[PDB]
């Protein structure tokens, strides 16, 4: 938003094997970057073997 | 285009080497990232301020 | 969006002063340089003057007009002022207001207005 | 009382461009043809161009001003805009704006303005 | 701070007419005389005309402009108008409106503006 990129994150342990847990948790702020870029598409990175 | 250049101990005061650094500043439409320092006064408590 | 609007055009005698002002809206231009260009009809638009919106305002002028068409600006209103002084017939032209950024130490216009006709005739 | 007022004249050296405008007031001009005429000093007045205010824009130009002069109109403001492109010294003349009717398929001026000077010289 | 602002200048073809305007603000001008002075390039200040705000409007004209320039003032708006008729190139000059007091029976300017423009050329 308005030339700023904000990242929120949360880490929890789970005992599930599929889908997402039904619990409730808030994602605390992690980092904010003063960047005027125009993000419109994004892609994921994985560690292949 | 290139010519030899160097210094020797016998060079005169005006002929001695000098290290010169130029700190150039320019303002663009992009958001500012560099900014000079900016002060903080001492803390007082239990009184209107 | 950003728009530039001129005002104050007309015709002045040789040696009679004038002032052209162009207001800039839409965004802020404190990191920009407020400037003017003139295009004598039938020729290529020539620089006039530019001024930066900084605590140490830097000002450039055009050779033919240096020290005659004084330039200033406003940061709160985001407007450029051009005070023309002691003109000659050679000064007839269409004056444009330019909003740009300082790239490599050279005024680089980014946004332009519609211009205005400032004429000097005997 | 129908009145026409011109504007946009001045001095433009050869190779430049200009925009002449005329505003018409007094009554609706939906069924009126709006055009421009010019008359150089020492020469008789000559027809420049006319355009219709109907939904289908019927437009005309004189033989000499084909492909170099453009005429347009806005019925909302009852205003006519005329574009000068690739002007030559021969174009120096006083330009007038006319409101007229379509009689026998020919543009017949009915109301005239005061005119503006358009000079073309270095 | 008494301020005088001129306007109404521009270009007119030979034999035409024009009208300059100056508005005076700051204090009452019932006991003040408003007049116009003109300067051509390379020439000194020469008186043109002045008019009195008293009920009996005493008007003085420079012989070089007598029977050609008419000067009038309106105390309601404290604005002085100067109408030019049969203008000629000799009349080309920067016209500055002046507001002053009648001393020893001679108009003595006290406040001056920035001046307007008048040109008479083809």
């Amino acid at each position: 938003i308005d030339g700023y990129f904000k990242i929120y994150s949360k880490h929890t342990p789970i005992n599930l094997v599929r889908d997402l847990p039904q619990g409730f948790s808030a994602l605390e702020p992690l980092v904010d970057l003063p960047i005027g870029i125009n993000i419109t598409r994004f892609q994921t990175l994985l560690a292949l073997h | 285009p290139l010519q030899s250049y160097g210094f020797q101990p016998t060079n005169g005061v005006g002929y001695q080497p000098y290290r010169v650094v130029v700190l150039s500043f320019e303002l663009l439409h992009a958001p500012a990232t560099v900014c000079g320092p900016k002060k903080s006064t001492n803390l007082v408590k239990n009184k209107c301020v | 969006h950003v728009q530039l609007v001129e005002s104050g055009g007309g015709l002045v005698q040789p040696g009679g002063s004038l002032r052209l002002s162009c207001a800039a809206s839409g965004r802020s231009f404190n990191s920009y340089l407020m400037g003017w260009f003139r295009q004598a009809p039938g020729k290529e638009r020539e620089f006039v003057a530019w001024i930066s919106g900084s605590p140490h305002d830097i000002i450039r002028y055009r050779d033919s007009v240096k020290d005659r068409f004084t330039i200033s600006r406003d940061n709160a209103k985001n407007t450029v002022y051009l005070q023309m002084n002691s003109l000659k017939p050679v000064d007839t032209a269409v004056y444009y207001c330019a909003v740009g950024s300082l790239r490599v130490g050279s005024f680089s216009p980014d946004y332009w207005g519609q211009g205005t006709q400032v004429t000097v005739s005997s």
